[PDB]
């Protein structure tokens, strides 16, 4: 990518603000995909000590 | 134990083997005694095997000190300022040859726990993954539910 | 014409070279004897260094309490600055705010606060406009406010400061108090004070009248950091002596011609005599009221 | 027993070059075999740690403890030896760097209980150690700011690496 | 008192090593350390570097002027480095500039010069000399060897190798022991710049390219304390660079640095050096 | 070092300060006695479902009281010392379904109140309430 | 007209097999962000513009709750640690690339 080390690290480990809708959705399915996104299990750089969670906004 | 001992990463001394290989052993000091039954094996090693080793390794300076001592020792000095003091007390000539050769093939870095048994300085070629990898762009870069 | 920055470092350079000249005039160490004749710890002899030692050095010999409470020093009966070097073997007596007759300490405090407010004004008004400092009138403590006379720009001949402007002046004074600068003192020749303050006709007139009143034409200069001013007498040791400070009011003097002289009035109280909020507000209102000399 | 505090006072230094800081004076003093508990003397020493010498003397003069009086005497004689032998310029220009209390040699006496039972009393003794350093007392460490807390959080976040991979 | 000698001797050794760890000795040169033989060390230096040095040239390359001055002073109570050091330094500048501008034809002269000054700089050359044990063979006045002295001694060794073996052989030596130091580092980690946007607009102007436009390609957060900005630099509606940052300005600066990297040929995925 | 209001005051200045602050407090009460003449807020008629403000009274004591069937009831005397509505908060501003009104009671010493308290009451033009 | 994956987020991937069928050749040039898909860049008369340096000192509770609201954490990250952990922490950690 030819980034510098600190911007490259910031870009890799930055947080994302995902949006999710209710409106006749099942809360268990909402909760499953929200739980994956909150843990950060959707990232290939995931590790439990890396604090790689993302924000999820459910309306 | 890993938690009770230091650790480091896999490394070379000065990018060794990239342009050329430089033997990291620099000096071998053999304290041996003339009359020691503990030093008999090192006496045989000085008699027979040290000449061929010194010829095979011209970059290593080998000092042999015959002095009254109870425990014969070898001190290996490595190019990065490393010092390894090892007892060759009551070892046969082939055990001493194995040990001295092993010292020759070592590098000066610590024999401690090595995390991550590989070391690259350019881990990615296509670009390291960031979240916006594998994410499509949007017309005018609009955020979700932007009123424009 | 010299910029405000460059007139500042040239004045600082002249002050430093004169101080170095006095220290070179006293090159060898010399022992003087100081007889503390105060009511407390009576008859105490110090053997101080000549033209290096201070009444603060004597107080530091005695105890920390004398350093923290001693605001002025009586050297042979005359008021002496706490950081002014001693010249002759004398008798000393430390003066605090809470004595039976603290009048000299009060005069030093009010003069110090006036000089601090003058520094605040000079470094508060803008580069495109012109500031000149006339003098600090020796106004009594009973009046309620310190006055500094400033000649301002003809572009600001009509301008009146607002409440936020006065609070900005107060914030700058509190910034000086927080910076906690010592009041450096120099007894200097009238000629030397003249080339220091040569770009101010009012300062030249003031220096000339002080040189007229004393025989040897020696005047007193004081410095807090980079601001240098001519003083009527001794000052307090450090700006951190001031605790409650406010630049209350700004007024025009009655003769507008030939030039408009604006009297800045402020009120202050030291740490050792800090007042309550309500009493301080009443002192604020009286300081906002007019003070005439 | 050991008297290394007194030997620390008798340590000497080489002469000073004219172009380096002034190396402020250090004065070591101790009192041994004080009929007092080392824990209570610890409370008094932890009171006077890091104070100026006059501040410590004021606090010990208006404290209400036998240990406070004893430590006040030790501090006064340490100040006297400071500006009598160690070339301290001003007697107020000292602060307490180290102030701690240690155990002394105690004695075992019997304490008669009920029945035929008994206990062992301990005639407790203690030492007091003090170190005076020339100069103003060091400023107290300012409390951590929200700017510094945000800074250290950002430094951890930028020190994160991708673990268990190339 | 328990009988015996072995436990007491072992505890004496334990006490000695604990005393050494509590009060460490001052550092002393390997010459005054016991096992030492200067001629053997010089021969082993040449042989482990696999170079056919001239022995007198190597000894004169290790002799410094400060050691000369200290040893007359000790006499009152021969050849220095300077010619060999100047030859080695000049050959290092010329040869390194040649390697750099042949491998990277698109760098301008300022960048080639800055890379050469990094490779012949104090830190890199002293690191190479220390881990090649030039310091152990260096005759000087003070220990540890001052970094200027060590750099001068290393370049005197380069000059001795040039005089003994030839320009191609010492070119191989310089290639190895300095391009291996250049290996793992980034262009603006070696050559410090101030205004990458200014350098980029100057380069695009001198190669006849319209001035770049910064645009917000990607954005996350924005109102929080941890924002993420990808700023893309475009030219004639065509992307030339992209860069991340925590703020918009630092993202734009990083995009300018990425543009400079791509234009100059120092990209992370460039072809590695051929050894 | 801790300080109180009359620490650095002389015997001549203590009663003067006391008299001055007492006269100021009585003047402020006299100024605040005429709200309707000053400027009323819009007075609205009582609508069902409305809730008006209460007050703060000092518990004075207890007294007997007989009712016309000859029956005794003991009553509590609560004295309204000085009630003053001091602050209004809108329904949007307060985290509640109803708006709020703050009422202050017994007059106390400015010397023994805190600084933010003193600034609040100085802006209101009233002496501080207990 | 067939693509195994959508071809608009990372790279235009084309799979191929050599004539002997012994190796698989992948061609994946990167996709570039379109200009139209981007977004344009975001944008006292008489005294000094005195520098507005106020630093209010919040006590520990308000300071920690403000930090927690800022960074979306709990309070336990911001509460301090003892000397045992502070001196157990490694101040010279190993560093690879």
């Amino acid at each position: 990518s030819s980034f510098s080390r600190a911007p490259q690290q910031w870009a890799t480990f930055a947080r994302i603000w995902y949006l999710l809708d209710g409106k006749m959705q099942p809360p268990g399915k909402l909760a499953a995909m929200a739980s994956i996104r909150l843990q950060g299990l959707h990232k290939p750089v995931y590790h439990a000590l890396s604090d790689c969670g993302d924000h999820v906004v459910i309306m | 134990t890993a938690r009770g001992t230091p650790s480091r990463f896999l490394a070379s001394v000065l990018h060794n083997g990239l342009g050329r290989y430089v033997q990291q052993l620099q000096r071998l000091s053999f304290s041996v005694s003339r009359d020691g039954a503990s030093s008999r094996g090192a006496r045989e090693f000085v008699e027979r095997e040290v000449i061929d080793f010194a010829r095979r390794n011209p970059g290593v300076v080998i000092y042999v000190n015959s002095r009254p001592c109870c425990v014969p020792r070898v001190v290996a000095e490595y190019l990065n300022g490393a010092v390894r003091e090892e007892s060759i007390h009551c070892k046969s000539v082939e055990e001493i040859s194995t040990l001295v050769q092993k010292l020759a093939d070592q590098s000066g870095l610590d024999v401690i726990r090595i995390r991550k048994p590989f070391h690259t300085d350019n881990p990615s070629i296509q670009g390291q993954w960031h979240p916006f990898t594998n994410k499509p762009t949007t017309f005018r870069g609009l955020r979700p539910r932007e009123v424009q | 014409q010299l910029s405000p920055t460059e007139l500042t470092e040239m004045r600082n350079d002249l002050f430093n070279k004169e101080k170095a000249r006095q220290l070179s005039l006293t090159p060898r160490t010399e022992k003087i004897e100081v007889k503390h004749v105060g009511k407390t710890d009576p008859g105490t002899v110090f053997v101080m260094n000549k033209n290096i030692s201070t009444p603060y050095s004597c107080a530091m010999h005695l105890s920390e309490w004398y350093c923290r409470k001693s605001i002025l020093a009586l050297v042979d009966g005359q008021p002496w600055d706490m950081y002014k070097p001693l010249t002759k073997s004398c008798e000393i007596k430390f003066l605090t705010f809470k004595d039976c007759d603290p009048g000299e300490v009060n005069k030093a405090y009010w003069r110090s606060c006036a000089m601090m407010m003058g520094c605040v004004i000079e470094r508060a008004f803008k580069d495109e406009y012109m500031v000149n400092l006339v003098r600090a009138p020796e106004v009594p403590v009973i009046s309620g406010a310190f006055c500094y006379d400033v000649v301002l720009d003809s572009k600001l001949d009509e301008w009146m400061p607002t409440k936020e402007n006065l609070r900005s002046f107060t914030k700058d004074a509190h910034a000086l108090i927080y910076k906690d600068l010592p009041f450096e003192t120099l007894e200097v020749e009238a000629k030397v004070a003249l080339e220091i303050f040569q770009h101010s006709k009012y300062k030249v007139d003031f220096i000339e009248e002080k040189a007229s009143q004393n025989p040897e034409r020696i005047v007193k200069l004081h410095r807090i950091g980079d601001f240098i001013d001519v003083s009527e007498g001794p000052l307090i040791p450090r700006t951190s002596i001031c605790f409650q400070y406010e630049v209350s009011a700004v007024h025009n003097l009655q003769p507008t011609q030939p030039s408009l002289i604006r009297r800045f009035q402020g009120v202050s109280l030291p740490v050792h005599l800090r007042a309550h909020f309500t009493i301080w507000d009443k002192l604020l209102e009286r300081s906002r009221k007019m003070v005439t000399e | 027993i050991s008297r290394k505090w007194e030997k620390k006072n008798k340590i000497v230094y080489p002469p000073q070059l004219p172009g380096e800081p002034r190396r402020p004076a250090e004065i070591y003093h101790c009192r041994r075999q004080i009929k007092y508990s080392k824990d209570k003397m610890w409370y008094l020493a932890k009171l006077i740690r890091g104070m100026s010498i006059d501040q410590a003397l004021a606090q010990l003069e208006f404290n209400d403890k036998k240990g406070a009086k004893i430590i006040k005497e030790v501090l006064l004689e340490a100040q006297d030896m400071a500006v009598r032998d160690h070339n301290v310029e001003f007697r107020s220009n000292l602060y307490i760097a180290e102030s701690t209390s240690g155990r002394g040699q105690c004695l075992k006496r019997i304490r008669y209980h009920g029945r035929g039972r008994f206990g062992i009393m301990e005639k407790v003794y203690c030492h007091y150690f003090v170190k005076l350093v020339e100069g103003p007392p060091p400023p107290p460490e300012p409390p951590k700011t929200a700017v510094a807390h945000a800074k250290e959080y950002i430094q951890q976040l930028r020190s994160r690496t991708i673990v268990h991979t190339l | 008192v328990k009988k015996g000698f072995r436990a007491a001797f072992r505890f004496q050794k334990e006490l000695e090593r604990q005393r050494l760890l509590r009060c460490p000795p001052p550092p002393v040169r390997r010459s005054e350390k016991p096992n030492w033989d200067y001629h053997a060390e010089i021969q082993a230096f040449g042989h482990r570097l696999q170079e056919n040095f001239s022995l007198d040239l190597l000894k004169t390359a290790f002799v410094n002027s400060c050691y000369i001055k200290s040893e007359e002073a000790k006499r009152q109570q021969l050849k220095s480095n300077q010619e060999l050091s100047e030859q080695g330094t000049s050959f290092s500048q010329t040869c390194l500039t040649q390697f750099l501008e042949d491998e990277y034809p698109d760098m301008p002269t300022e960048g080639i010069k800055n890379l050469v000054d990094f490779l012949t700089g104090e830190e890199v050359v002293c690191h190479v000399a220390r881990n090649l044990a030039v310091e152990q063979l260096t005759l000087s006045e003070e220990f540890p060897v001052p970094p200027a002295v060590l750099q001068q001694t290393f370049f005197a060794v380069i000059g001795a190798l040039l005089q003994s073996s030839g320009p191609e052989r010492t070119a191989l030596f310089i290639r190895d022991f300095l391009i291996t130091q250049m290996t793992g580092k980034e262009l603006f980690e070696m050559w410090k710049i101030i205004n990458p946007m200014g350098l980029l607009v100057e380069e695009l102007k001198k190669r006849n390219v319209s001035a770049p436009e910064s645009r917000l390609t990607r954005q996350s957060g924005g109102t929080t304390a941890l924002p993420l900005y990808f700023v893309g630099l475009y030219c004639d509606k065509k992307l030339i660079a992209e860069g991340p940052g925590e703020t918009v300005l630092v993202a734009e600066e990083e995009a300018a640095r990425v543009a400079l990297r791509k234009l100059y040929g120092f990209t992370e995925n460039r072809r590695p050096w051929n050894y | 070092s801790g300080t109180w209001w009359d620490e650095h005051l002389s015997e001549e200045n203590v009663p003067f300060i006391k008299q001055l602050v007492s006269d100021e407090d009585k003047a402020q009460l006299a100024s605040k006695l005429c709200p309707l003449k000053d400027e009323p807020w819009p007075i609205h008629p009582w609508e069902p479902g409305s809730f008006r403000v209460g007050l703060i009274a000092l518990k004075l004591g207890m007294m007997p009281l007989w009712t016309k069937d000859g029956q005794k009831h003991v009553v509590t005397l609560l004295q309204v010392q000085d009630c003053h509505v001091l602050k209004y908060t809108s329904k949007e501003n307060c985290n509640g379904k109803m708006a709020t009104l703050s009422v202050g009671g017994k007059t106390v010493s400015r010397f023994r109140k805190a600084t933010s308290i003193l600034e609040f009451y100085r802006e209101l033009g009233l002496p501080p309430k207990q | 007209t067939y693509s195994p994956l959508p071809d608009d987020y990372n790279c235009n991937v084309e799979l191929a097999l050599t004539s002997d069928g012994r190796t698989i050749v992948c061609y994946h040039p990167s996709v570039d962000i379109p200009y139209e898909h981007t977004k344009p860049i975001p944008r006292d008369q008489v005294l000094k513009t005195r520098l507005e340096e106020k630093v209010e000192h919040l006590e520990e509770g308000p300071m920690i709750e403000q930090l927690s609201k800022m960074f979306f954490t709990t309070k336990h990250r911001w509460y301090p640690h003892g000397r045992y952990h502070r001196c157990r922490k490694n101040l010279n950690p190993p560093k690879d690339r």
